[PDB]
RNA sequence: AAUCGUACCGCAAACCAACACAGGUUAGUUAUUGUAAAGGCUGUAUAAAACCAGGAUAAAGGAACUCGGCAAAAUAGGUUAUGUUUUCG
RNA sequence: AUAACAACUUCUUAACUGUCUCUAUUCUGGAUUAGGCGAACUUUAAAUGCUUGUGCAGAUGCAGGCUAGCUAACAAGGGACGAAGAGAC
RNA sequence: GAUGUUGGAUCACCGCUUCCUGUAGCUGCAAACGGUUAUAAGGGUUAGACUGUUCGUCUGAUAAUGCGGUACGUGAUCUGAGUUCAAAGCGUCGUAAGACAGUUUGGUUUCUAUCUUUGUUAGCAUAAGUAUUACGGCGUUGUGUACAGUACGAAAGGAUUGUUGCACAAUUAACCAAUAGUUUAAAGAGCAACGUUAAUAAACCGGAAAACUUUUAACUGCACUGUGCAGUUGCAGGCAAAGCAAUGUUCAGCUAAAAAAA
C-alpha cells in the first residue's frame, strides 16, 4: 500500500481540505469519450485510509435539487482540487439536516466544460 | 496472555452487564493498590492484571489530565495519593509489566480456577523480577546493535533530577 | 474407520518356500530414473505441475482504462520437487511438490525421515501433480516460481474455506423461515416439515438440517493472473478466493483455456528454466473497450418500440 | 433499485403529476433503477393530455439508491422521478426540469437529450 | 387503685393458598420543583453455538403482508378566522 | 327515522412503520460447558436396519432382493397405527 | 380402554397421460405463425384485486405459467378464516319443551426424545504420509440481441444454422480492497448484502482401500466453548513518538544457562 501511495503522490498534489469547506473538482468523463468538467460543491464527509481514502461531494440546483457524489481521492480521473470557500456548521447533526433541506448550497448552477 | 474479545476494548464481560462490570473492577483495582497482593478467580484475575496495568501508567503520568482519569477510577483518597506519589518512583524505568500473575489450582466448593495477582516490585514479593534496565556486557554484540538502531538506550538507573537540572539550579544560585 | 482385521495362517511348508520367492520377484525394482530439465514441445494433450502458494489477502489498482479491479495477493515462498512417481513401481507417472518449512522437533519422525534422507529442508504441505510421460518428470530439487506463469492467463484455485460453527438453515442452506407475526409461535426460524406420513415413512440421506458450516475443500475456476512479480514471488489475481488469510492455495492453469489459447501464450515447458530474479514486474494488457455501450447499441433492452 | 408498487413524481410538462408502477418488462430481476422502462398507473393528474386512471409507459430517471460506476465512485439523489414515454418510445411532453446523468449518453436517448435543461455531462 | 392484652412475624421465608408459592391481604403516617432525608435490602464459576424469549438500530421501497394493518411505528398537546349537523346542551 | 355515546361488527382516507420484498447486526436472560444438589409422564420381555411381497386387508420381528468397524454427545422431529384421559360423534 | 377436519405457510420424494426449453416424420407446410403423430422427465413452471376457501372471474408482465400419486404428503414444525360444544338475533316449522340439514356476531390448539430415520462432532478400536483405480453424491440453466431486412415472397411480412459473439436474469459456489447496515469499557475491528468475483462441465465434492514411502512404528498442552496455516529472541498481554490482531520493544507468564586455555 504504501509503495503504491509514494507513486501518487509523485503524480498529483491536493490540498489538505477537511470537512465544510468549499471545493473545486476537475474531473474526466470516460463515459461521454474522455471529457473534462469542473464540479463545485461541498465537502461533507472524509476518510483518511491511506489509498482507500474517498470524500462526499454536496451540490444543489435551480430546481432539480440536491445531488451527492462518491469519488475516490486517488482515482486518476480527478485531475485538480482546489479550496475556494467555507462554510460554518455547528455539528454533524446540524450538517445532517442543512443537506436535507436544500438552500444556500447553490455555488454554480450547472458544471462547467 | 490476556484474550482478547469482540466487545469494544476487547476486555472480559465477568458474566455481568456493562454498568455492573465496571463498579466491580474498579473496586478491586483499588484494593490491589492498597494490598498489592490478591486471590481471586481467574477471569477476574486476568481483568484486573491488564486494567490494573493500564492503572500504573496514569500514574507515572503526573499530569493533571492523568489525574482526572485516575480520581474517577480510585475509591480512596489514601489509594490514589499512593498510587501518584509512591508508585510513580518505583516504576520509573519499568517499561510494562507491573504486574503478574500465577495460578493456583482450583477451589473446594464449585471448583473454580483460581490466581494470584501482585506487583513485581517490592519487599514481600512472590518472586524477584528482572531489573527495570538490562545491563548491556561491554563486548557483546548486543551493544553493537543497540548503538546502530536505537543510540538512545537506557543502561541503568537515572537519577531522579537530570544534569541538566542540576547545572540549571547551580547556575541560578 | 477400519474393519476388524482379518486372521491369518502359516502357510504349508509345501508352498511357503514358492510363495517367498514370487513375492520377492515382484518387489524387486531397477534404478530410479534420472529426470532431466530441458524444454519440451507442447502437445494438445500435456499438462503442467501447479504450485503451493499462500494467501495474503485483498487490494485494489486502476487498469489503463481508469476501472478499479479487485485483487487478491499470493505468496509463493518455496516450492520444489520432493519425489517422483513411475510406472515399474506404482503404476503411474507423477510430481510430488512441497512448500513452506517447519523446525525439526515439532513434526513426527516419520515425516521428518523422509526429507533429511534426500537432504531436503522439513515442508510444512506436499501435494501430487500427475504428468502424461516421463519425460514429464521434474529433476528433484527444481525450484517452481512465479516465473512458471504468463500473465494474461486463466488459473484455478483451491483450498479450505472459512470455519463458521454451527448454524441453522437460514444461513446455511437459505430457508425462508416463516411470519413474524400473525400468530406464529416459537418457529420464527425452524425448518418446518422434514417429510409426510407413513408413507415413504421415513427421512432421506442428505436433507438440508443444522450443522457444522466453514471447512470444506472449493475449487474457483477461469479467474485472471493480472500482475506477476517474480523477484518477490507475488501473484495478483482478480476476484475472490476461498480461505482466510494464511490458507494454502493450490494454482494452475485452467481447464476452461483451449490447446490454441496456451499455444498463443506460449506457456514455460516444463517450466521455466532460468534466474527469476533478474525479471521485470508486468501488468496484462486488455484490447477491450469497457465503455463502448455508450457508443453502440449492446446492451440489454427487452422492449421493442412501435 | 425501486421495487414494484412504488410511487414516482413526473418531471415532464404532460400534466401528470403522481404515478404508481405496476409492472416491469423482460427480467430486470427484482427491482429496476435509473434507464430502465416500466409501465405505470397515473394518479393524480391535471392536464387534457393525460388524466387519472389511465396506464402509461415511463423510463426512470432519478433516484435516491446509489448508482455505481466503473471507476469506484457513485452518486445519489434525493427523489425519484420519471419521465411518462408513447408507444412509439417518444416522451409525451417537450421539457424536463430534470439532471440528466451519464446513463442517457446512449443513442436511444436522442430525444431526451434535447429537451432536458440541466445535464451533468 | 381490681381484672385481661403487651415477646416475635405482619405486601410476608412466620397470615389465606398441601411449599421459603411471581397469587390474595384492612387502616394510620413519612422525604421529594426537573427529584428524593431517614430506614431497609444483596447474586455458584465462564464464554466469540444453533434455537427460544424480552429490548435496540437499520440502506431503497411503504400494507406489495395477512382471514383481517394482528403486532409494531407515528407531532402526539394547546388557540383559531370560516363551514356542516343538532334533541340548541 | 334519529343528535350524542360504544375496549361491539363492516368499509374507506391521512400518516406511520421490519407486517412484507429480504433480512442483517447487537444487548439482556435461558439453552449450551464445569462443580454442588436432585423431579416427572412412561415401562409384557428385547441383542430393536432398508425395500417389495404376504397377512385381522398400511410390518423393527413372517417370505424374496439387499445391508459389515464400536458406544455415545450436540441438533431436527418422518415412523414406533408415539404419550396423556375404559370416544364426547 | 381415541387412526386430530377444510385451505394455506414451511420443506419435500416419485410417475409421464409434456405447458415451456429438445429430437424425428406428415401436412389443405412459400416465409412467419401454426396443426398432428412418435420419442424425451435434466432445469423451469410469475407478481397482484375479489373470495375462509379448493375452484372460479379479472389486471400487468412471462420462454411457459402442465396433470397426478404420496393418510385427497406435511399441526409430538406453525397457522385457526370456514366447518363441528356451551351465549345471542332474524326468518320458517312446532300448542309447548325445541328443531333447521338456513343465515349472522363471539368462542382455551398440551408434550424435557427411550428405539428407528436424518444432519454434524468426539472418543475408542491395526503407526504416519502420498495415493492410480473403484464406489457414492451433485447435474452441465434460460431470455434478448448481433452476424440479416439476408433466404423465401407479387407485395406485405419475415427466417433457418452455430462446441457462435455480446449484455442480462435465476440457481450454485465462495469472497470483504471498495460501497451500504450494525456494537460505546469502539474501530482502517468482526460479522453481514443492498456490494464484489466465478461456472454452463467426462467438470466439481465425500469416505473406504490396493500399492509405494518413512519411523527407535506414532499418540497432551500457549486462559482455549472463534481461529493457531504460533512451541522459547514462540506470543493478537503490557509499554512507545506507531497504520493499533501490523511495526518497534530492556518488562509479565509458560520453559534458566555455561568447561578452563591454545
Ligand atoms: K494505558
Ligand atoms: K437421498
Ligand atoms: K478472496
Ligand atoms: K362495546
Ligand atoms: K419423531
Ligand atoms: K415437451
Ligand atoms: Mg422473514
Ligand atoms: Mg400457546
Ligand atoms: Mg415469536
Ligand atoms: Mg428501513
Ligand atoms: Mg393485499
Ligand atoms: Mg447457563
Ligand atoms: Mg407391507
Ligand atoms: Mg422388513
Ligand atoms: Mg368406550
Ligand atoms: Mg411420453
Ligand atoms: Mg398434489
Ligand atoms: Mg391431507
Ligand atoms: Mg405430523
Ligand atoms: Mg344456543
Ligand atoms: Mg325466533
Ligand atoms: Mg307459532
Ligand atoms: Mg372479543
Ligand atoms: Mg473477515
Ligand atoms: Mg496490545
Amino acid at each position: 500500500e504504501t509503495e503504491k501511495e509514494v507513486e501518487f503522490q509523485k503524480q498529483r498534489n491536493y490540498p489538505d481540505f477537511k470537512v465544510g469547506d468549499v471545493l473545486d473538482v476537475t474531473m474526466v468523463a470516460a463515459e461521454n469519450e474522455r471529457k473534462t468538467y469542473v464540479h463545485r460543491g461541498l465537502c461533507i464527509q472524509k476518510r483518511d485510509r491511506g489509498y482507500g481514502s474517498s470524500f462526499k461531494l454536496y451540490c444543489v440546483f435551480s430546481d432539480s435539487g440536491g445531488f451527492i457524489q462518491h469519488l475516490p481521492l486517488c482515482m486518476p480521473d480527478i485531475l485538480d482540487i482546489k479550496i475556494v470557500g467555507q462554510v460554518d456548521y455547528k455539528d454533524e447533526e446540524d450538517l445532517k439536516e442543512l443537506v436535507e433541506s436544500e438552500s444556500r448550497e447553490c455555488k454554480f448552477l450547472d458544471k462547467v466544460l | 496472555t490476556v484474550k482478547r474479545f469482540l466487545r469494544p476494548g476487547g476486555w472480559n464481560r465477568l458474566n455481568r452487564p456493562v454498568k455492573e462490570r465496571l463498579a466491580l473492577i474498579k473496586n478491586m483495582a483499588t484494593q490491589l493498590v492498597e494490598k498489592e497482593r490478591i486471590r481471586t478467580t481467574l477471569s477476574k484475575a486476568k481483568n484486573l492484571q491488564r486494567y490494573g496495568d493500564k492503572l500504573i501508567t496514569l500514574g507515572k503520568a503526573g499530569t493533571r489530565e492523568s489525574w482526572l482519569k485516575a480520581n474517577d477510577i480510585v475509591r480512596t483518597d489514601r489509594e490514589l495519593h499512593k498510587l501518584f506519589t509512591t508508585l510513580a518512583l518505583r516504576y520509573k524505568d519499568r517499561q510494562g509489566g507491573y504486574v503478574r500473575l500465577i495460578r493456583a489450582g482450583f477451589r473446594r466448593g464449585d471448583a473454580a480456577p483460581v490466581a494470584i495477582v501482585e506487583l513485581v516490585d517490592r519487599e514481600g514479593e512472590l518472586r524477584q523480577a528482572r531489573p527495570a534496565v538490562t545491563p548491556v556486557p561491554k563486548f557483546s554484540v548486543m551493544r553493537w546493535v543497540k548503538q546502530q538502531l536505537d543510540p538512545k538506550f537506557i543502561s541503568e538507573p537515572a537519577p531522579l533530577l537530570p544534569p541538566l537540572v542540576r547545572d540549571y539550579l547551580k547556575e541560578q544560585n | 474407520g477400519y474393519r476388524p482385521a482379518k486372521p491369518v495362517y502359516p502357510l504349508p511348508d509345501s508352498i511357503a518356500s514358492l510363495v517367498e520367492d514370487k513375492i520377492a520377484e515382484l518387489k524387486k525394482f531397477g534404478p530410479t530414473p534420472e529426470p532431466a530439465l530441458e524444454p519440451l514441445p507442447l502437445t494438445p494433450d500435456s499438462v503442467r505441475v501447479g504450485c503451493i502458494t499462500v494467501k495474503a489477502g485483498m487490494t485494489h489498482e486502476w487498469d489503463e482504462h481508469g476501472v478499479m479491479i479487485p485483487l487478491t495477493v499470493l505468496w509463493i515462498d518455496e516450492c520444489q520437487v520432493v519425489g517422483l512417481k513411475y510406472f515399474e513401481k506404482n503404476g503411474y507417472y507423477a510430481v510430488q511438490l512441497g512448500a513452506g518449512c517447519v523446525k525439526q522437533h515439532t513434526v513426527l519422525p516419520q515425516i521428518a525421515g523422509y526429507y533429511l534422507k534426500h537432504d531436503l529442508p522439513i515442508k510444512r504441505e506436499m501435494k501430487e501433480y500427475q504428468v502424461s510421460s516421463p519425460e514429464a518428470l521434474l529433476p528433484v530439487g527444481t525450484h517452481i516460481t512465479a516465473a512458471h506463469f504468463v500473465v494474461g492467463q486463466q488459473v484455478d484455485v483451491t483450498g479450505y474455506t472459512t470455519d463458521k460453527g454451527f448454524q441453522g438453515v437460514m444461513k446455511r442452506w437459505g430457508f425462508k423461515g416463516m411470519p413474524a407475526s400473525h400468530g406464529v409461535s416459537l418457529s420464527h426460524r425452524k425448518p418446518g416439515a422434514t417429510g409426510g406420513r407413513q408413507d415413504p415413512g421415513k427421512i432421506w440421506k442428505e436433507k438440508k438440517l443444522p450443522g457444522h458450516m466453514g471447512d470444506e475443500k472449493r475449487t474457483q475456476l477461469g479467474l485472471e493472473l493480472y500482475k506477476v512479480d517474480p523477484k518477490r514471488n507475488l501473484l495478483y489475481v482478480k476476484g475472490a478466493v476461498p480461505g482466510p488469510r494464511g490458507a494454502s492455495i493450490l494454482v494452475r492453469d485452467s481447464n476452461r483455456m483451449d490447446y490454441e489459447e496456451r499455444v498463443a501464450l506460449n506457456l514455460p515447458y516444463p517450466t521455466f528454466i532460468g534466474s527469476p530474479d533478474e525479471l521485470p514486474v508486468l501488468v496484462r494488457k486488455s484490447d477491450k473497450d469497457p465503455y463502448l455501450m455508450y457508443k453502440k447499441e449492446i446492451d440489454y433492452f427487452p422492449i421493442k418500440w412501435k | 433499485m425501486l421495487p414494484n408498487y412504488s410511487f414516482l413524481k413526473v418531471v415532464d410538462n404532460s400534466g401528470a403529476k403522481l404515478v404508481k408502477i405496476i409492472g416491469f418488462y423482460g427480467h430486470p430481476g427484482k427491482a429496476v433503477g435509473v434507464g430502465e422502462v416500466v409501465k405505470v398507473a397515473i394518479k393524480e393528474a391535471k392536464g387534457e393530455k393525460v388524466s387519472a386512471g389511465e396506464m402509461k409507459k415511463a423510463v426512470i430517471v432519478e433516484q435516491k439508491f446509489p448508482v455505481f460506476r466503473p471507476n469506484g465512485s457513485h452518486f445519489r439523489h434525493l427523489r425519484n422521478s420519471c419521465v411518462l414515454l408513447s408507444e412509439k418510445g417518444q416522451p409525451l411532453g417537450n421539457k424536463v426540469r430534470a439532471l440528466l446523468t451519464y446513463e442517457f449518453i446512449k443513442p436511444r436517448w436522442s430525444k431526451l437529450r434535447t429537451i432536458t435543461t440541466k445535464k451533468l455531462f
